[PDB]
């Protein structure tokens, strides 16, 4: 799906890991990082311009939120929730070279790209890309954040 | 124990016909046998004691620790007798259990002892004798170091 | 690949009985135990080594959840009506709470001839579903108790079957939710 | 190699990094040894871990009973300079063993000349002791890291 | 699987091939120690094993000897095993010169001759040995 | 196909010769061949704990209060009662167990006498005044509804003992 582009990473793969055969399961783990990355991103930025409506919520900065969270509860019902997804999400464990499913598909597209292969590869190699800039952006910026005294900008 | 004389303790059938004459001394009678069967056992524990020790006067064991351990050893030896296949065909078939135990050092294991203990009498005396021997012992053992009598 | 798209449907659950949308996600229908060595264990002196052609996990699972939505509906309907005040005549079953019912009729004792009771209705339940391993046609849920008469019509009888099971899976989360808010804060 | 002892798990044979996928089969041996030695000494690390955390403590020293950590400086320098000396002797046993043709990883008591033939029921005693090991590992890297992050040591809710 | 076979393939013959029996542990461990070592003159094992029983030798006598209390407790312990190490090459020389009667393998006059000469020169060096260590200690 | 329950079936064993048969035995215990019961016993048993518990009922009900014959003085329940009537005639209930005891001893042995032939049936002592046996109607008739009624005695019976016995 990558398929070799960008000056720097052609087909990145020293170590070369997927040599061992079994590249689905990365493939699949790359696709949750990059949706997670994607969303914790958001979910930093936002929260300086927008704080939600309950008192407990409003104060504490993006560092200490976790913190705050998992003690008020709402780190905890996300988790639970989460939890009952990835359970869920049972067939990517056992079954990967064996399932017809292709990594990383859930029959959700109501924008209907998917219907069109040729639209259908740009939209994931645009996915994966995206994934990856915001898994680095989402890790400079707990890192600078934690390193500056405020993560507004940081 | 209290010093009643024994021309004065009522005779043991007199225990089991008026329930009060037997709440003076262990209180938890009053309640009967509805705790056992609700499950409250902890009721019972005026008379079914697990103090251990040695009783002050006489120098003998608790009589309410003997009783627990009656009780008890009851319970557990009725469970016990549960465990071999008989008529129904739930329970251990001790020949399949010999047969099954089997390990790299001993070859075929356990393989024929069923045959020998059912076909000898000899060999069954053998355990027998040995088992009530170190039982006998035990006893000796165990009798001089918690005195069970008053 | 219906109500879970992306998984396909389990093999061993059939999209052949009322509220049947494929979902296993956990594939708990596919263990391979039969349930009914449960009840009647092993070679026990009641059993011909029959293959698991009923009991299997689907009945017991099956008879599992309406045995739970229609005890569930009971329970709530009558949660709600004794927590508007219905505490019916006796004068000891007045002034208590619902919260307290339990614990309260247990130290009464009607607690203990309802689940003698209970201990019967059960043993007679655990029979049938012995039955229908022994060679009897019983389906998971059915004691044959139809005064409606719908298994004539043949295609009524399923719509009310499904509805039934949907209303009471509905129940029984509607259920759990009113006790544990309920316990947590007081409303009707 | 995939036949050797250790495979059979929920995870079948697990190398995500390439180690074993183009390695020689002296450096298959070697990795072998190296498990089996990691995971036996951490078995035995956390059984006298076990037994030092519950106080039980040889007559000879009385005073350190509490944390491991702690009853580690206890024991003098020649102390350490003994366990040393026995492990090499054991090492030099085991480097005698290795020079004999038919040694197989960890296979100290030789069982390819000693079973009658080789059997599944041994290759799966071996995989139980590659997996008790393996866990033993990751437990005793565990228990000393959390007694050196929390000072309060195993047994005081750590 | 089975452990336990007949020694040497041979199912008459009065042993058995036991893990301690024929292990390669047992195997690899006797087979160094220098009364089975390859490539050793008969002195040279005779020597190894004074060397290690008369070292071994000294403890008993100086710790637990009616002079253990005295200030002079090593040196008696000391003379106690050299007085138990001479009876022991006497004990090694008779036999000698019974067994074998009628530089090789160590069965044989002159090759236990050499190893009792060794096993003496060993012993009277781990006695002397142990005494130096423990005079300071 | 059990009138009582349709989901379970009928019982092979159970043909409803025997009086009072709804096919109701759902665990099957009339199949019983072992430890020497054999559908037999249990039909005694009901028998004999259905006259008894009804005996017990008039008992209970005490409505005459007179203490049945004259000189059995006060009204309880019911253990105070028969410690009471124990205490003040030892005598007469004495001589009434031994009747029980007596008549028990020799249903025993009449027990084991229709086990091994079938001259004796369930239930049956020989002790009808009317002797009738001559037309199967009257005698099925009535010898259901004893057991129907008895049966309703052991229920009510149980509805005494549970009062008082509970926390
Ligand atoms: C992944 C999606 C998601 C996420 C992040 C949340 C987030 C939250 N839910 Mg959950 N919830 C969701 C989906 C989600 N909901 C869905 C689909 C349902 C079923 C309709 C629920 C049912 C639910 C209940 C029943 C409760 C929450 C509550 C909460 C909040 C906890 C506040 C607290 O600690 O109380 C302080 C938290 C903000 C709790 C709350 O207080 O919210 C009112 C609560 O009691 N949620
Ligand atoms: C085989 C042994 C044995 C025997 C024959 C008896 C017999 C008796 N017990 Mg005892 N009992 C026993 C073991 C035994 N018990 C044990 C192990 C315990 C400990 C839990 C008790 C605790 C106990 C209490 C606390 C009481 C009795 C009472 C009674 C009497 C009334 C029985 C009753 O109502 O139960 C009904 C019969 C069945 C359920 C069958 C009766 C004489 C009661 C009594 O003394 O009143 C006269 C009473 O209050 N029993
Ligand atoms: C739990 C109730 C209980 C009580 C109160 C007693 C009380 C007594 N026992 Mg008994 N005993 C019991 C249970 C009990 N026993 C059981 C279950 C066993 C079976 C092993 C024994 C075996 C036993 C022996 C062999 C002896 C006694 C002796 C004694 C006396 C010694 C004094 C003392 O303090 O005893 C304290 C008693 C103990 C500390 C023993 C406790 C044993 C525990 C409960 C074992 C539990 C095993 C467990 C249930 C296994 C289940 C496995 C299964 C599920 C597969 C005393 C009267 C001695 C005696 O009377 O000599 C004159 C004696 O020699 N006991
Ligand atoms: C199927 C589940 C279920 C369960 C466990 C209970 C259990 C209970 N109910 Mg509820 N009830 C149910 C269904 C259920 N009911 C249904 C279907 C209705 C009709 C809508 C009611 C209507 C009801 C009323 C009106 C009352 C109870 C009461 C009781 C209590 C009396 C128990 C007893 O034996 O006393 C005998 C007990 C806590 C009584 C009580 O004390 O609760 C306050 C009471 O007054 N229940
Ligand atoms: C509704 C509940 C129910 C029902 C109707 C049955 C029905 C039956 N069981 Mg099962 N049983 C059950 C629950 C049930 N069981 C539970 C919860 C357990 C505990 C795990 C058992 C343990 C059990 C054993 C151990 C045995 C039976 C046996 C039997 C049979 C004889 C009747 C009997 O003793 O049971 C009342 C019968 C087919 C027996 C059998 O199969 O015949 C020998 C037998 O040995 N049952
Ligand atoms: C939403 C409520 C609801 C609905 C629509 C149904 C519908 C049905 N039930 Mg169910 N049932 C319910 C609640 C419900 N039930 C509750 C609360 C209980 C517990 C008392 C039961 C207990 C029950 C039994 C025991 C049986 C049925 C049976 C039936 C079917 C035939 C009877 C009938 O009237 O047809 C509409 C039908 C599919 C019977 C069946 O499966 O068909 C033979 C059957 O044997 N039901
Ligand atoms: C059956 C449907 C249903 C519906 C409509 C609601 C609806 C609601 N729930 Mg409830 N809830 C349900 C099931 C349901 N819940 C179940 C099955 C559980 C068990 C996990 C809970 C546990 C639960 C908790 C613990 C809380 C809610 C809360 C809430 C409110 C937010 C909202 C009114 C919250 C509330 O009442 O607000 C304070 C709250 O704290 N729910
Ligand atoms: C990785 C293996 C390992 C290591 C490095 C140590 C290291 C240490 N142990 Mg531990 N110990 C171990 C395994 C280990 N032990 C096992 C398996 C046991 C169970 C028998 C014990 C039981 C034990 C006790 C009871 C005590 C120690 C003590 C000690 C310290 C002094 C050495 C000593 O007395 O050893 C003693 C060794 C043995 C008694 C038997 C070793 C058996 C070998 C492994 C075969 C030292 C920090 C002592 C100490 O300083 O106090 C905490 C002490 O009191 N250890
Ligand atoms: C209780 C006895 C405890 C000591 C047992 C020793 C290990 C015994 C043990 O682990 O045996 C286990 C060993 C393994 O047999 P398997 O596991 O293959 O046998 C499976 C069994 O179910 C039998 O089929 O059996 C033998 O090799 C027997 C001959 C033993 C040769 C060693 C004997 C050493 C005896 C002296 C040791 C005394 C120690 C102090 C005693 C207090
Ligand atoms: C570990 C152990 C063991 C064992 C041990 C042992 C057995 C030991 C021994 C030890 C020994 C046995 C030691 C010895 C030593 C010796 C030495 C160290 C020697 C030296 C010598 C010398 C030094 C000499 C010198 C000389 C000579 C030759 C002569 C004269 C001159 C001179 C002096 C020069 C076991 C496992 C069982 C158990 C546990 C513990």
């Amino acid at each position: 799906g990558a398929d070799g582009p960008e000056p720097t990473t052609k087909n990145f793969d020293p170590l070369g890991l997927a040599e061992k055969g079994d590249v689905l399961f990365y493939r699949e783990a790359e696709l949750k990082h990059c949706r997670l990355a994607m969303l914790a991103v958001v979910g930093m930025v936002v929260p300086n311009f927008v704080r939600l409506p309950g008192d407990i919520y409003q104060g504490v900065s993006v560092v200490e939120a976790h913190n705050a969270m998992v003690e008020k509860g709402p780190m905890v019902q996300l988790l639970f929730w989460l939890s009952l997804f990835e359970i869920i999400t049972a067939p990517l464990t056992w079954n990967m070279q064996a399932k017809d499913r292709e990594p990383g598909d859930f029959s959700l597209d109501p924008l209907g790209f998917c219907k069109d292969p040729e639209k259908k590869k740009r939209y994931q190699l645009s996915e994966l890309k995206n994934g990856r800039l915001a898994m680095l952006a989402f890790s400079g910026m707990i890192t600078q954040a934690v390193l500056t005294g405020h993560g507004f900008p940081y | 124990d209290a010093g009643v004389a024994p021309q004065e303790i009522p005779l043991p059938h007199e225990f089991l016909v008026n329930r009060d004459l037997i709440a003076q001394l262990y209180p938890s009678f009053s309640k009967g046998l509805v705790p056992f069967f609700s499950g409250n056992w902890s009721e019972y524990s005026d008379f079914l004691t697990f103090k251990g020790g040695v009783n002050p006067v006489t120098g003998g064991l608790w009589l309410t620790d003997t009783a627990h351990h009656h009780l008890a050893l009851a319970v557990l030896f009725i469970f016990a007798g549960h465990m071999y296949r008989t008529n129904w065909g739930i329970g251990h078939s001790m020949k399949e259990m010999l047969e099954a135990h089997k390990g790299p050092f001993t070859g075929e294991g356990h393989a024929g002892l069923y045959e020998i203990l059912t076909t000898s009498w000899h060999a069954q005396l053998a355990i027998n004798l040995a088992m009530i021997g170190s039982l006998s012992i035990i006893v000796a053992h165990h009798m001089y170091a918690m005195p069970p009598y008053p | 690949s219906k109500s879970i798209p992306f998984a396909p449907q389990p093999a061993a659950l059939d999209g052949s009985l009322p509220g049947d949308v494929g979902f296993d996600p956990l594939g708990l229908t596919s263990i391979d135990f039969d349930w009914a060595k449960w009840i009647v264990p092993a070679r026990a002196s009641m059993r011909k080594g029959d293959e698991p052609v009923v009991v299997d996990t689907l009945y017991w699972m099956r008879e599992a959840e309406l045995k739970h939505c229609r005890v569930a509906m009971l329970a709530v309907v009558g949660w709600l009506a004794v927590d508007m005040g219905l505490r019916l005549p006796g004068t000891k079953y007045m002034g208590l709470s619902a919260i307290s019912a339990h614990d309260a009729m247990v130290s009464g004792g009607n607690m203990v001839v309802m689940l003698h009771f209970a201990l019967l209705l059960e043993l007679i339940n655990g029979a049938a579903i012995f039955a229908a391993a022994q060679g009897s046609g019983r389906k998971p849920g059915d004691f044959c108790l139809d005064p409606l008469g719908l298994a004539k019509d043949s295609a009524k009888s399923a719509r009310y079957q499904l509805s039934e099971v949907k209303n009471g899976r509905l129940a029984m989360l509607a259920f759990s939710g009113i006790a544990t808010q309920a316990v947590l804060t007081g409303h009707s | 190699v995939k036949e050797m002892p250790g495979v059979s798990a929920p995870l079948g044979f697990f190398d995500p990094l390439g180690f074993a996928s183009k390695a020689s089969p002296e450096t298959i041996t070697k990795y072998r040894e190296s498990e089996l030695r990691h995971g036996r000494t951490a078995m035995l690390a956390v059984l006298g871990w076990a037994f030092t955390e519950a106080g039980c403590h040889l007559p000879v020293f009385p005073n350190a009973g509490t944390n491991p950590l702690a009853a580690a400086g206890q024991v003098p320098f020649w102390g350490w300079a003994q366990i040393f000396a026995f492990c090499g002797v054991i090492e030099f046993v085991q480097a005698k063993i290795r020079e004999r043709p038919g040694f197989q990883a960890g296979d100290y008591i030789g069982s390819g000349d000693l079973m009658d033939e080789g059997d599944d029921q041994w290759k799966s005693f071996q995989t139980k002791e590659l997996n008790n090991g393996r866990l033993a590992m990751l437990a005793s890297i565990g228990l000393i890291g959390q007694t050196a992050i929390f000072g309060q040591n195993i047994l005081e809710q750590s | 699987a089975n452990f336990i076979k007949p020694y040497n393939n041979d199912p008459f013959v009065g042993h058995l091939s036991t893990p301690v029996t024929t292990s390669a542990a047992t195997k690899a461990f006797l087979g160094n120690l220098p009364a089975y070592r390859a490539g050793l003159s008969p002195l040279l094992r005779g020597l190894e094993v004074g060397m290690a029983h008369g070292y071994l030798l000294v403890g008993p006598f100086d710790k637990l000897g009616p002079l253990r209390n005295s200030e002079i407790a090593l040196l008696s312990g000391f003379l106690s095993a050299v007085g138990l190490i001479t009876i022991l090459t006497l004990c090694l020389t008779i036999y000698g010169k019974v067994s074998f009667q009628e530089n090789k393998d160590l069965l044989t006059e002159d090759g236990w001759s050499q190893f009792t000469s060794g096993f003496l020169v060993g012993a009277f060096g781990g006695a002397g040995f142990a005494y130096l260590t423990l005079l300071n200690l | 196909a059990s009138k009582s329950l349709p989901f379970l079936p009928k019982p092979e064993k159970l043909d409803g010769s025997l009086p009072g048969d709804v096919g109701f035995d759902p665990l099957n215990l009339s199949a019983t061949d072992e430890l020497g019961l054999d559908l037999y016993w249990f039909r005694e048993a009901e028998v004999k704990h259905g006259r008894i518990a009804m005996l017990a009922v008039a008992g209970v009900l005490f409505c005459d209060q007179i203490g049945s014959l004259p000189g059995f003085p006060s009204g309880k329940d019911q253990m105070d009662l028969f410690w009471q009537v124990f205490a003040e005639k030892p005598n007469v209930v004495g001589a009434g167990v031994v009747a029980v005891s007596i008549l028990e001893f020799i249903s025993g042995i009449a027990i084991t006498a229709g086990r091994k032939d079938g001259s004796r049936e369930a239930g049956d002592f020989n002790l009808d005044p009317f002797n009738v046996r001559a037309d199967p109607a009257k005698k099925a008739t009535a010898q259901l509804q004893e057991i129907k009624n008895g049966r309703l005695a052991m229920l009510a019976s149980m509805g005494m003992i549970a009062q008082g016995m509970t926390t």
